[PDB]
RNA sequence: GUUCCCGGGCCUUGUACACACCGUAACAAGGUAACCGUAGGGGAACCUGCGGUUGGAUCACCUCCU
RNA sequence: GCUUGAGUCUCGUAGAGGGGGGUAGAAUUCCAGGUGUAGCGGUGAAAUGCGUAGAGAUCUGGAGGAAUACCGGUGGCGAAGGCGGCCCCCUGGACGAAGACUGACGCUCAGGUGCGAAAGCGUGGGGAGCAAACAGGAUUAGAUACCCUGGUAGUCCACGCCGUAAACGAUGUCGACUUGGAGGUUGUGCCCUUGAGGCGUGGCUUCCGGAGCUAACGCGUUAAGUCGACCGCCUGGGGAGUACGGCCGCAAGGUUAAAACUCAAAUGAAUUGACGGGGGCCCGCACAAGCGGUGGAGCAUGUGGUUUAAUUCGAUGCAACGCG
């Protein structure tokens, strides 16, 4: 607030897999604060979505990755006298973050089963652009257009 | 209709309302189109945007004839004069000329009474 | 080609143009100082790196 | 006034309208003269214009910040 | 990130206020600047036109050239 | 009698200075004709009205009337008011280089006279634009007010009356005296005006200041500073710069210019706060991007209210309601 220039900080990685991503979409995904109990879903969910999608725990999770991140985000930062948005870059520390954010707010969406298959099918389905996941970033990449004119 | 290459189109944008018209080299008028007549009515009479679209208005319905190189003489020191040239230029026409014959007198009549 | 350095271009001259006036003798410009001298002096002044 | 520029544009440039005037004879009838008034407007102006001179003539003597 | 919003603070600007913000006519720019003179009118303050004055306010932003 | 006072002549200069008249050009209104659309005007918004009896708009041609963009410059002339296109006729005021002269012929002044913005009225012409009275649509509790569509006096020219003002850089007029800079504006003398300059001499005017004065602000060679001279004005405000009488006036009024009674103030400059839908900046999860709640459900506690024999009282926007 009105000082912080100050980016993120240092995250305890995934005892497991050598990425501090994935120990991020183990931050949203862990459930009043249990770590542990949400962990070990995400790897019942992980290796079950990478064989649905036909590849590696790795590539399967980049290429599931690369359609729901985000592009523009516009905000209310009005220069003129009118009331119009301005579609904004969206910064790198924070286009993963949306990304795996809305793909657990789907694995909360479609109740079918345990949550290891919710997030197992989301992402799946991430990979082909199909799902309630990918929609919600589709819809925002159709509100930039209409705004992207202001330089 | 006439065949006309040479249109000179007057447009001018007063205060609250932006009137643009294509006529002959001669004087046999074409086409017109009104901030007032496209709808906008309020402060919008007074936007250079209406004046876009006043431009767009005097951009079809006005093909019947046909210009190409026009000679957009600019009257009145008002709210457009320029995003009404680039609706024209984005229109499909080539402005030959810009000129601006604004209605001027030698401090002639007294101005008008308005305004306070 | 440095005012804090070296200085003086215009006789008894502070190059950020604040003293001009040949009154103006050893006077810097504080900010960035140019001791109003000499510019015959300016073919004497050595630095250092 | 009348600009041309040939054909290579793709540009308006009414930069020679402002040159002119565009809004100086609007300035006098546009509104009702009020013959005097102006007049008055001027000197507040000119008051404040030559104070800015006044304020160039401040600041060379030290400014020492 | 401070332009949006709620609260606090510093500098500045203005006041015929400090008893301290039937019609609002003046005093903040009173949100229609004030005042004098001339003619006419209207329940009433005053209003409209014309000439003059400072016993008046801001000259802060949004777009274009080295 | 003599000159540093006033003033005149010889030789020149710039200008919205005044009176009378002529002329050029654009735009607004209207009329006729060619073309063409379904809208024009205006306001925070709306509307009367105009329009299919083809308006608004454009071009060509034409008849009136008022006023002079750009040049424009706290620039210029003038006692002041006041006044911007050009020119012709008459002509005024101000100023300068170098000399010749009468020899203080100088200044102000009650009664008086002349000029006297604008406006009103009588009379002969006149009307594009705007606009008192008035009609209409509304914001509104109402509109004879903001705004708009029409429109008469008037605005313009000439002859008179009223002879009025913030006719106020609020600074009465003539003369003399008092360190400078930036300018603006109009002439001349001297030097290589060789070139967009330098050093002096006068007028008008603006800003910053010294000597000085004052309550302060500030004026400051054009003074609110220092003197001489002349006229007018004030003795608290309101009443009232008004009634009536003299004089003038067709009319509207004006000039000279009071009292009873009443209150214990009236006025001016300068400041700290209160307030701002005035401006800038800084801080806090205020907001932007998210997670979890109350409210929808159950339990526990408390208040208003109700009831009762009694259901103490207190607190009762924030700062009462898991508080006593």
């Amino acid at each position: 607030p009105r000082r912080r220039v100050i980016g993120q900080r240092k995250i305890l990685p995934d005892p497991k897999f050598g990425s501090e991503l994935l120990a991020k979409f183990v931050n949203i995904l862990m459930v009043d604060g249990k770590k542990s109990t949400a962990e070990s879903i995400v790897y019942s969910a992980l290796e079950t979505l990478a064989q649905r999608s036909g590849k590696s725990e790795l590539e399967a999770f980049e290429v599931a990755l690369e359609n729901v991140r985000p592009t523009v985000e516009v905000k209310s930062r009005r220069v003129g006298g009118s009331t119009y948005q301005v579609p904004v870059e969206v910064r790198p520390v924070r286009r993963n973050a949306l990304a795996m954010r809305w793909i657990v707010e789907a694995a909360r969406k479609r109740g079918d089963k345990s949550m290891a298959l919710r997030l197992a099918n989301e992402l799946s389905d991430a990979a082909e652009n199909k799902g309630t996941a990918v929609k919600k970033r589709e819809d925002v990449h159709r509100m930039a257009e209409a705004n992207k004119a202001f330089a | 209709r006439k065949q006309v290459s040479d249109g000179v189109a007057h447009i001018h944008a007063s205060f609250n309302n932006t009137i643009v018209t294509i006529t002959d080299r001669q004087g046999n008028a074409l086409g017109w189109a009104t901030a007032g007549g496209s709808g906008f009515r309020g402060s919008r009479k007074s936007t250079p945007f209406a004046a876009q679209v006043a431009a767009e208005r005097c951009a079809d319905a006005v093909k019947e004839y046909g210009i190409k190189n026009l000679e957009v003489m600019v009257k009145g020191p008002g709210p457009g004069r320029e995003s009404t040239i680039r609706a024209l230029n984005a229109a499909g026409f080539r402005i030959t000329n810009i000129t601006d014959v604004t209605p001027i007198p030698h401090n002639g009549c007294r101005p008008p009474k308005k305004r306070r | 080609f440095c005012a804090r350095i070296f200085g003086p271009v215009k006789d008894y001259e502070c190059l950020c143009g604040k003293y001009k006036r040949l009154k103006h003798r050893g006077v810097i410009c504080e900010k960035c100082g140019v001791e109003v001298t000499q510019t015959k002096v300016r073919r004497e002044r050595m630095g250092h790196i | 006034i009348k600009v041309r520029e040939n054909e290579p544009f793709d540009v308006a440039l009414r930069r020679f309208k402002r040159s002119c005037e565009k809004a100086g004879v609007l300035a006098e009838v546009r509104r009702r003269e009020f013959y005097e008034k102006p007049t008055t407007e001027r000197k507040r102006a000119k008051a404040s214009a030559v104070k800015r001179h006044a304020k160039k003539l401040a600041r060379e003597n030290a400014r020492r910040t």
